[PDB]
C-alpha cells in the first residue's frame, strides 16, 4: 500500500482499482519526467474479479526526480507523482 | 474456446437453430503479437531507414507516431498501408522519416524523444473509411492489435 520510492535500475508495479470489464476495455498507463517527456508506456488488461490490475515498468534509463504516472480507462484520467531515485534507504 | 456442430443429414438451415447438435468440434483461438524490428531506439534526423516488422493476423498496416498527445499518421505510402506476406511479415525499406507530410513527420523532424507505433490497418479506422483514419487517440490505438517502440531523433553527425 501507498507510495514507495523506486530506485532506478529494477522493476517497478503499480496497483490500481477499475470497474470496467477486462476483456472489452483496456488502462493506459503513461510514465513521464519533470520536464514531461515520455519515459515509459504500458497498457494492461487483465484483472479478475476483484478489480486489481497490475502493471510493472522498468526504471533502468530512469532519472531522479518526482516522475508523474497518468492512468487512462478511456473515459477519466488520474494522475500520480512518484519519487525516482538512485538508491533507497533500508 | 470456440466450436463447430455438425447437424442431421436433411435438416433445413432455418430449422436447424432448434434440435441438438450431432456432434460438434472445439478449438482455441489466441491474438496475434504484431510488432516493429528496425525503428528503434536512436535515429538520425533526416536519414533514410527501413521498416520491418510482424504482423500476425493481420493483411495490412499502419504507422504512428505520437508525443504527449495523439498518434499521427505517416504518409508512406498511397494507400497508407503495408501488405503483409504469407509469412505474417511486413516490410517497408528506405523510406525518409522526417520527408513526409503528416504531422508525425514534423514531430520526428525535431530532436528528441518520442514513440512510434504499429497498428492494424483494419482496426485503424474508426469511422467505416476505406483507408487508414489520419489521427488515432491513445484509447484507440491501445484497443486495437497494436505496438510501440521508444524513438530518439537526433542531430546530424559530419
Amino acid at each position: 500500500a501507498g507510495i514507495n520510492p523506486v530506485a532506478t535500475g529494477e522493476t517497478m508495479v503499480i496497483a490500481g482499482s477499475t470497474n470496467l470489464k477486462p476483456d472489452d476495455n483496456t488502462i493506459s498507463i503513461e510514465v513521464t519526467n519533470e520536464d514531461g517527456t515520455s519515459v515509459a508506456l504500458e497498457d494492461t488488461d487483465e484483472w479478475n474479479n476483484d478489480g486489481q490490475w497490475m502493471v510493472e515498468i522498468d526504471t533502468t534509463d530512469f532519472e531522479t526526480g518526482t516522475f508523474t504516472v497518468e492512468a487512462d480507462d478511456g473515459d477519466n484520467t488520474d494522475t500520480v507523482n512518484v519519487e525516482v531515485v538512485s538508491e533507497r534507504e533500508d | 474456446e470456440v466450436d463447430l456442430e455438425v447437424y442431421d443429414a436433411g435438416v433445413s438451415a432455418t430449422a436447424a437453430v432448434g434440435q441438438d447438435a450431432t456432434n460438434d468440434i472445439t478449438l482455441t483461438i489466441e491474438e496475434g503479437g504484431t510488432t516493429l524490428s528496425s525503428p528503434t531506439g536512436q535515429y538520425v534526423v533526416g536519414s533514410e531507414v527501413d521498416i520491418n516488422g510482424t504482423a500476425t493476423s493481420s493483411d495490412s498496416v499502419a504507422i504512428y507516431v505520437r508525443d504527449d498527445g495523439d498518434w499521427q499518421l505517416l504518409e508512406i505510402g498511397g494507400d497508407n498501408e503495408i501488405s503483409v506476406d504469407s509469412d505474417d511479415t511486413f516490410e517497408e525499406e528506405d523510406i525518409a522519416l522526417s520527408g513526409l507530410s503528416g504531422d508525425g513527420s514534423s514531430i520526428l523532424s525535431l530532436t528528441g524523444t518520442y514513440r512510434i507505433g504499429v497498428i492494424d490497418a483494419s482496426d485503424a479506422d474508426v469511422g467505416g473509411d476505406g483507408s487508414v483514419d489520419d489521427s488515432l487517440t491513445t484509447s484507440e490505438f491501445t484497443s486495437g492489435v497494436s505496438s510501440s517502440n521508444s524513438i530518439r531523433v537526433t542531430d546530424q553527425a559530419l
